[PDB]
């Protein structure tokens, strides 16, 4: 079925959030004017990973119920998303928001930064099977917030508090699948699907750190 | 530290 004005009015709220969210002009002038090295393609990623931060700590602060939540659990929340929302917006960005030349020129940039292949081919698999589903702005403000406001993050005290402000927002993602893909009646599924091929960057990304900015060692190690 | 003063401002 359709929206109803109070999902609207919490769709509306969420996109207020997602969308004034940009890459800042400095960065992206960046990509295509800097030097290529392994050590300055790493210091555009470590600029672009800090921004992220910045991004996300903002997005989630507007999430309504989030500033409600117990400061602990806050963090907690932060600290388990900040890998998972960072390359949900890479695919977002990857995929869409690129004139002619930036798409292949960052691409050579992240598999010439000093990761190792076994990082890098999961990125651009998940990409690729993100590109397939061709998601609008909408789901993927609703799927960062989904991922975000997760309940099974690690050293969570209150889960169900996390369980209600998730709901709504599956509910928005599951109607907005129904509407804009009837044809694919299974779309919703796929999207959620894609959640579980996410989760596995954080073991990736763990490993590749054992092998930066004030921001980035804070949210990470 | 700095993810507090980011969530609280
Ligand atoms: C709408 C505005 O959104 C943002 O603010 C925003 C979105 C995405 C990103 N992305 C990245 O920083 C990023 C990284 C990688 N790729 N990649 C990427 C960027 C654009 C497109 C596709 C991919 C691999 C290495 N990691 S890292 O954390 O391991 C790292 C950190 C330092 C050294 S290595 C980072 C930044 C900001």
């Amino acid at each position: 079925m359709e929206l109803t004005p109070d999902q609207q009015t919490l769709l509306h709220f969420i996109m207020d959030s997602y969308n004034k969210q940009r890459m800042p002009q400095e960065i992206t002038n960046k990509i295509l004017k800097e030097a290529f090295s392994a050590e300055e393609n790493f210091l555009i990623l470590t600029e672009m990973a800090t921004n992220h931060v910045q991004v996300l700590v903002e997005f989630t602060k507007k999430l309504p119920g989030f500033q409600t939540l117990d400061h602990e659990d806050q963090i907690a929340l932060l600290k388990g998303s900040a890998v998972e929302a960072m390359f949900l917006r890479s695919a977002e960005i990857f995929n869409k928001k690129l004139p002619s030349g930036h798409s292949d020129l960052l691409e050579a940039r992240i598999r010439n930064s000093g990761i190792s292949d076994e990082y890098i081919t999961p990125m651009f698999s998940f990409y690729k099977s993100i590109g397939e589903l061709k998601m609008t702005q909408e789901e993927y403000a609703l799927l960062t917030a989904i991922v975000i406001l997760s309940p099974d993050r690690q050293y969570i005290k209150d889960r169900e508090a996390v369980e209600k402000l998730q709901e709504p927002l599956l509910d928005v993602l599951q109607k907005l699948c129904k509407i804009h893909q009837p044809e694919n009646p299974q779309h919703f599924a796929c999207l959620l699907g894609r959640l579980t091929e996410l989760r596995t960057f954080n073991h990736h990304h763990a490993e590749m750190l054992m092998s930066f900015t004030p921001l980035l060692c804070e949210i990470w190690d | 530290q700095l993810l507090r003063y980011l969530l609280d401002k």
